[PDB]
């Protein structure tokens, strides 16, 4: 927790993130614990959860923060669930033993359907809304028997 | 019987005594031998039992004498360690910023709300160079074109970075802004008998307040106009600008005339009497406490008695607004408890303001003797190197209902809590001063007093407990602390709300009338809290003070019945009113019948769980080809671009639409509290006939009882989370894994040999092969099974228990059966339980993908593009346990048991039960970041060219192979050492914590499908996200594990060597045209 | 105090009493692998109770004297487990802590608290396996003693039976 | 290990009680925690550590040999101490066999590529452009014997066991002792084509961009753990009935 | 109890506070329970507090102030409660 | 000291529980006695005796 967050720092305090730009600290972990192998998609999945909902949890667990944490101004570390106006991408980064690292992020995926014509968007619009229902069905079916 | 079934095949005494005599006798006479008594194995245990008796027939004399609840009662409840320190104000008051940069725009707070200054107060004063930044940016890049709400922050957000500049550099105030509000009692015709605390309309304010506090009321007889309730946005740069005065209202003091806020004075003779000028400046204070505000800056207090929805809250929620460093107790120390003093801080606590829960009674002697020590201590000591300016204790507990002969421990316990405990605990700080020499900084005390002694009825001894505190005045003067502690002794009237009075909340309303004010708690939070002012705190620096805080009620005389009255009528007018408005609609029945008022029995629709996808939401082409830019168009191979489609998970929260839940909402809907309850073998389904009546819904699952998913939640929402989420370890997800009996070995040295057996003819000579010189074999030649004694001098194996502490970790929900899901009992008998978590993680993806049958995939794309890129860290312990472990034991493990082992093993079942997909599959393995790594190949895999498809993720488990070994390591949070610092299980994961102490293993799964995206639109699927970047990185050779570092700072890597002309790569237009 | 300190600073490092040097720090005697430096605090504070808030930099003297200012002939939690276990794994069968002391009293005439330490200092030449008879593990005692007192500096009828016999 | 003395364990039941022993205080009660309406620990007045005899209906835990088929394998040429080779006595008493296997692999491999100081590299490439994507098997089983085998066996294990038992550990200790590269490195486990697996990410790896250099390969050990679980899988040649 | 200030307040007076206070009520809540029984309400108990003006003016005398002070609200419950008709009050005030 | 042992198993006789009764009466003392100090702690040796 405090060498997951210098880094953050600099990546963008060397980038240029404008001062007053930090960047929203989930901590999925509380809920769960340490998967060992599995954090990374617990975490990228709430990423995702998150994208289209628009919405950043906190841990509910967070007594107090450390101090030394005050030098990291391109950074929160909230307690309290925060619904927003629209969130446009993420981070995913992992620290396990053996040093493989790891740092993945994300878009939101309203940023794809503009790189394409409206023909084909209201195409695939179409094709997937039988999907959502085909797979209820499926879903339900399943889930009671 | 069984064998007969599968065949056919049905179907004197002395001689002893005198046998046992000699042996009870040459067992006696050997003992002479050894001179070995045979009777201190029980005089032992006749002095250990005598002892007891006496020991006892002390301990239920007192139980006889003071009382059980004293007793049990009077136990301690305070560590120097179960604390909780608070102050990341400068943080919190960057989540409450942003709070309002949405609750605005979600329409949730307009500008005619009384909490945006609540809110902004509690802001303003925590201000800081960069917290500054933190909004500028937040509003110079909003877009008010978006929406009148993007202009009502955009608009006033200035105000405040200039209003919280201005502070900057300054002290911060506690200035309150709540409607003070009135009672209200209301009955219908059916006795609806309900109390509302409306706004009152003459006094919309404090100051309005103040002055009717001020003017007294007609037994006590012996403006600025602005935008409060109608825009906050300008009462915005209200705030800062301090609002001065010379029109003291102090001087809207009618004679004769004796306001409702009054201190007070003695004279010679004995008595108390009301002053006029001591009494009329306790109020510029206020009135100044009101348009400016107080500050607390650099004080340190103590305060008990603050239950949530209380009093002794609402004076912190100020303290905090102030500047304090305080302390706060509680003997109620929970979670709920602290969270509810976690929200305080993260709204109240300003610059300079701490906090500190701590667990507390007051009955206990040694627990006070205790607690100021740990204060007037230092930090070395653990202590908190404070000293006290100030003193409140309010805390008490409830005792109505008893008279006199009912006076019993319960009482002669209370006042030891207030009493004889304020008392020691008084005398419990000077000892603490008058050593270190303090006498310049003494402690303002605040005795809360009440006039009703006596005046009511069955309060207990709440008389002679409140009653004996206005001799600290007979003292302060007799006795020596005088330059150490001073008194304020303050006098609380009628307020509502808490539990004291709530019962009694149903006539205020009623009192009022004859002239008379009741206070909210908030109400009566401003009065105390503008009895610190520096201008009192002197009047107490000279000689104890006292504060009428009563509205007049030692006026209205007889109060008791008087009050009696007032709702002993209600009752009766209440009463009636539900007799009447029955028998009338019965009367109503009899002429008419329920025949026709039947239909009146409206017919009323529980809902119905109706679980959903959580797919994304598609907008039109406008709002996206808009969002982003219009020169994306045929600027992307989207082959080369990725995608997620599917994703799914596994823990101790159940699946992925469930823990977000408990993840953003902290509590379930019942759309999740029933599917984690199919999912724990709680209920099922049934359709078809039971009772012969058709049921066709949820069920229970032992009982098969029907029910609904309404009374789900009453039913089961307890157990769940009892039995959900991080945990107590549960042994039996863990085949007999109890962490306080560690089965557990010791390879002891045999001095003798007996205890022969007789085992197997195969066993009875591994033996041998084994320990020779040692055991003889020895055939039996009846039966022909061979026998053994092992020898004199040989080895053994002996096992042990061995206490282990960690104990706890994410335990998927108890009750979790692949079954549920669809899977057999063949593989689940064959396979490791962690693969279990993962084929589930699958489908779910593919449901979450529209995918449902796998097989469909290979309609768009050929079997030879469908890969899989996932895997695990430790994976499959559970059979290496089988192997090495178990073995050993004589165990019959299975024999396949290594294909499972394995990494490889549980991406294959999937193809070896879902996919068929092609050949040369990776499988990471990167401890904890195993699913990043499985997504950077998963990515390369695809862009590449060897597929179209991949499958990513993660997955692992927890058994005692792994913790114990993540134990010594000292990795993860231990339990016992949570337990002295008085935490709980579902708070031990403690992330940027200032007291973590480590981490907690889980087991379960977690994946994700990604694909082309030109895939996905073609194919029909939910995109549900992106990955742009990924990656892995790490300093050098495999080196040293268990610390991380910069590695992924390269993800940043570039060449600011000149950055005057711009590169105009970054600018679409210019990839544009060269397209 | 030094012998004790020194043995668990080496029972924690798997060297030989000479091989881990008290003028060093354990900073450096750690060698970097950091997951060894917490277990040798918490092992020491077991052993001993109360050290310098931060360790990682004072002398092996340095603490080891703050130590005999704490400890006073303690054998400790720690050190009782170690002996323990030593006395159990690599011992003679019958060879337990009582008849260990007996033979170093009796054989080699040393006090208690000699006891105490030329057992501490055995448990630095921890014998690999567990000796057979009572004659390698008189042995071995005698070995670790005459290394204790070089570290320290302290050298130094029958036909009752037979009738006895018969009956049986 | 000896393949025809298996060291094996049963678990008997005992149907009298003596031979009692003395231990610790500590361990004669965790024996109760365990063994309870079972051993008598009573103290023993005089030198202060408890006594115990066990009981007449308690369980026991008693070795066998086991005298087992498959006895042949690959062993290294007896005789092969990294030592040899360069390396210190620390490192080999705290880290797993196998991973000194792997060393002495890397270096060998930049010899053969004119590289000795593989800090080398650095000059023409940047240290965010060297990889690892190796990976082995089953790997680190000699910790693994540490700890589900050994532990429950009363004996010294080490602490840091299991950042070693893992298989990101061996490429790692190379970049803790020779590389210095750079973070999110790939640790292939394809218990038999984790070689080759290897190189596909290896490659795929580097023409991505992320790496200009790689390192790929492979590496496992074998023990009684493996064997023995291949053995009753029916696939390594018996010996015997060779 | 006599030299006793505030820090030096312990059970002496923890005690004595309770022999006076805590068990006259007890005992005066333990007549009534024999008089409610049998009914008796014409021949009740007077009672005699002794009281004293000295509650914090002299210095040292422990927990004697919050005794006898907190007794002259036999008084706001004589009126409040229902042992009136079997216990009435005479607050005696002892002087020098 | 054996023929001592062997012979209680002729009559089943334990030669403990004359100690474990006196371990039991123990245990249950010191629990006894602590809560016995709590109150000497708490309330004091003036109020209690």
């Amino acid at each position: 927790d405090k060498n997951e967050s210098a880094t953050i720092n600099e990546m963008m305090k060397h980038l240029g993130r404008s001062e007053g730009n930090p960047v929203i600290g989930v901590f999925q972990k509380f809920l769960t614990g340490h998967p060992k192998g599995a954090a990374g998609a617990w975490m990228m999945n709430g990423a995702l959860q998150i994208l289209n909902s628009g919405i950043i949890p906190g841990n509910r667990n967070a007594d107090n923060v450390d101090k030394i944490l005050e030098q990291f101004e391109y950074v929160l570390y909230p307690s309290k669930t925060l619904k927003t106006d629209g969130v446009r991408a993420v981070s995913i980064t992992s620290f396990g033993f053996g040093q493989k690292g790891g740092q993945a992020i994300v878009v939101h995926p309203d940023y794809l359907y503009g790189a394409i014509t409206e023909d084909r968007y209201n195409e695939y619009v179409a094709k997937v809304s039988a999907r959502e229902k085909s797979a209820y069905k499926f879903f339900h079916n399943g889930m009671i028997y | 019987q069984k064998y007969a079934s599968i065949v056919g095949v049905d179907l004197l005494e002395e001689i002893t005594k005198d046998h046992k005599v000699l042996a009870r006798q040459q067992l006696q006479v050997l003992a002479r031998y050894l001179k070995m008594d045979l009777d201190n194995g029980e005089r032992k245990f006749l002095k250990e039992k005598d002892t007891v008796a006496e020991l006892q027939a002390q301990l239920d004399y007192l139980n006889a004498e003071l009382g059980e609840f004293f007793v049990n009662g009077v136990a301690t409840s305070f560590s120097r360690k179960k604390a909780r320190t608070f102050d990341s104000s400068w943080n919190w008051a960057k989540q409450s910023l942003l709070s309002l940069y949405f609750e605005i725009i979600h329409g949730v707070l307009k500008n005619v709300d009384r909490e945006v200054v609540s809110e902004a107060i509690n802001i303003m004063n925590r201000s800081n160079d960069a917290l500054i930044k933190f909004m500028e940016y937040h509003i110079s890049n909003t877009d008010e074109t978006k929406g009148e709400n993007y202009q009502l922050v955009k608009t006033l957000g200035e105000q405040l970075i200039e209003n919280c500049k201005q502070v900057l550099d300054v002290d911060p105030v506690y200035k309150d802004v709540a409607k003070p509000t009135g009672p209200k009692t209301a009955i219908d015709k059916n006795g609806n008998i309900t109390y509302s605390e409306e706004p009152r309309e003459k006094v919309r304010k404090l100051s309005q307040y103040v002055q009717e506090m001020a003017l007294g009321g007609p037994i006590t007889k012996e403006d600025v106009e602005d935008a409060l309730d109608k825009d906050s946005t300008k009462e915005v740069a209200s705030l800062p600008n301090k609002s001065t005065i010379s029109k003291t209202v102090s001087s809207t003091i009618p004679r004769e005339t004796i306001p409702f806020l009054h201190l007070r004075k003695k004279t010679p003779a004995g008595d108390w009497k009301y002053d006029r000028q001591l009494s009329s400046l306790f109020l510029d204070g206020l009135e100044k406490a009101a348009f400016n505000g107080v500050t607390f800056k650099d004080k340190y207090v103590l305060i008990t008695g603050a239950g949530k929805g209380s009093i002794g809250a609402e004076v912190l929620q100020g303290l905090l607004q102030g500047g304090a460093k305080v302390v706060v107790t509680t003997s109620r120390f929970s979670k709920q408890v602290t969270d509810y003093y976690q929200s305080i801080y993260a709204k109240y606590g300003a610059k300079g303001s701490t906090l500190i829960v701590v667990p507390f009674n007051q009955g206990s002697k040694q627990d006070v003797e205790a607690l100021i020590e740990f204060i007037y201590d230092t930090e070395k000591n653990g202590g908190l190197g404070w000293d006290l300016d100030a003193i409140i204790p309010f805390a008490a507990i409830p005792e109505q209902g008893i008279e006199l002969e009912h006076i019993d421990s319960k009482s002669e316990f209370a006042h030891r809590i207030m009493l004889t405990n304020i008392l020691r605990m008084m005398g419990c700080v000077k000892k603490q001063k008058s050593a270190r020499g303090i006498e310049t900084r003494p402690a303002q005390v605040i005795l809360p007093m009440s006039p009703n002694h006596g005046t009511f009825g069955g309060d207990g001894m709440y008389s002679e407990s409140k009653l004996s505190l206005e001799t600290l005045f007979n003292r302060w003067h007799s006795e020596s602390w005088a330059n150490q502690l001073t008194v304020c002794g303050a006098i609380i009237g009628w307020t509502r709300g808490t539990g004291l009075m709530s019962a009694n909340n149903i006539i205020a309303e009623g009192i009022e009338k004859m002239g008379v004010r009741t206070f909210s708690q908030k109400e009566m939070a401003f009065n105390l809290l503008g009895l610190l002012t520096p201008e009192v705190v002197e009047l107490c620096q000279k000689s104890p003070v006292m504060a009428d805080l009563n509205g007049g009620l030692q006026f209205v005389p007889e109060l008791k019945e008087f009050t009696a009255k007032l709702r002993k009528e209600l009752v009766e007018t209440s009463e009636v009113r539900k007799a009447v408005s029955i028998e009338t609609a019965l009367e109503h029945k009899v002429v008419n019948g329920n025949s026709a008022d039947a239909a009146y029995a409206q017919v009323e629709i529980q809902p119905r769980a109706n679980i959903q996808l959580d797919f994304p939401e598609l907008k039109p082409y406008k709002q996206v080809k808009q969002i982003a830019p219009a020169e994306l168009e045929g600027l992307l191979d989207l082959e080369r671009v990725i995608v997620v489609t599917g994703f799914a998970e596994v823990g101790p929260w159940g699946s992925a639409r469930t823990r977000w839940e408990m993840e953003a909402f902290g509590e379930f809907s019942l759309e999740g509290c029933v599917e984690m309850a199919w999912i724990m073998g709680f209920i099922s389904y049934h359709n078809g006939n039971l009772k012969g009546r058709p049921y066709t819904g949820w069920v229970d699952s032992k009982t098969k009882e029907p029910v609904d998913d309404k009374d789900v939640k009453a039913k089961y929402e307890t157990s769940i989370l009892e039995h959900s989420g991080i945990r107590l370890i549960e042994p039996e997800l863990f085949n007999g894994y109890n962490p306080e009996k560690k089965e557990m070995i010791q390879e002891v040295i045999v001095e003798e040999d007996l205890e022969p057996f007789e085992a197997s003819k195969e066993t009875a000579e591994q033996f041998k092969h084994q320990h020779g010189d040692k055991v003889d074999i020895f055939e039996i030649p009846e039966t022909g099974e061979y026998s053994v004694k092992l020898l004199k001098g040989a080895t053994l194996y002996i096992p042990k228990a061995l206490r282990f502490d960690r104990l706890v970790a994410g335990q998927i929900p108890t009750g979790w059966n692949a079954k549920t899901y669809g899977i057999s009992d063949d593989i689940i008998s064959q396979v490791d339980p962690i693969t279990l978590f993962v084929l589930v993680s699958v489908v779910e993806a593919f449901i979450a993908s529209g995918i449902t049958d796998p097989y469909e995939m290979y309609k768009y794309v050929h079997v030879s593009e469908v890969g899989n890129c996932s895997g695990s860290g430790m994976g499959g312990v559970s059979a290496l346990r089988g192997m090495f472990k178990d073995r050993f034991k004589d165990e019959p493990v299975q024999n396949d048991i290594l294909q499972e082992s394995f990494i490889n093993t549980m991406s294959a079942w999937v193809n070896m039960l879902l996919i068929s997909s092609s050949g040369p599959i990776k499988t990471p393995v990167g401890a904890c970041a195993t699913s990043v790594e499985s997504v950077d190949i998963g990515v390369e895999t695809i862009l590449s060219g060897k597929a179209r498809i991949c499958i990513v993720g993660g997955y692992d488990d927890f058994q005692e192979e792994g913790s114990f070994e993540f134990g010594n390591m000292k990795a993860t949070s231990n339990t016992l050492e949570e337990f002295e610092h008085g935490r709980t299980p579902a708070e031990m994961s403690r992330p940027a914590t200032t007291t973590r102490n480590g981490f907690m293993e889980a087991q379960g799964a977690g994946i994700q499908i990604i694909m082309q995206a030109d895939l996905a639109l073609k194919m029909g699927v939910p995109i549900y996200g992106i990955v742009a970047m990924a990656a892995t990185a790490t300093d050098k050779i495999g080196r040293s594990v268990p610390a991380p570092g910069k590695g992924i700072l390269t993800t940043a890597r570039e060449h600011h060597s000149s950055v005057k002309y711009a590169s105009p790569n970054l600018n679409m237009k210019y990839r544009k045209r060269q397209l | 105090a030094s012998l004790l300190l020194h043995v668990l600073v080496a029972h924690k490092l798997k060297k030989s009493l000479d091989s881990i040097p008290m003028s060093k720090t354990i900073k450096d005697l750690v060698g970097g692998k950091s997951t060894v430096q917490n277990e040798i605090l918490g092992d020491l504070g077991k052993e001993f109770g109360t050290t310098p808030e931060k360790p990682e930099e004072t002398p092996l003297e340095e603490l080891a004297e703050t130590f005999q200012d704490t400890f006073s002939g303690a054998l400790g939690k720690q050190s009782s487990s170690l002996l323990s276990r030593l006395i159990s794994s690599k011992m003679p069968g019958g060879f337990t802590i009582t008849v260990a002391r007996k033979y170093l009293q009796t054989r080699w005439g040393l006090p208690s608290g000699r006891q105490d330490g030329v057992l501490l200092v055995a448990l630095s030449n921890e014998p690999a396996a567990r000796l057979g008879s009572e004659a390698d593990a008189k042995a071995f005692l005698d070995s670790m003693a005459q290394k204790y007192a070089s570290i320290v500096g302290v050298d130094l009828l029958e036909e009752i039976t037979k009738d006895h016999k018969v009956l049986a």
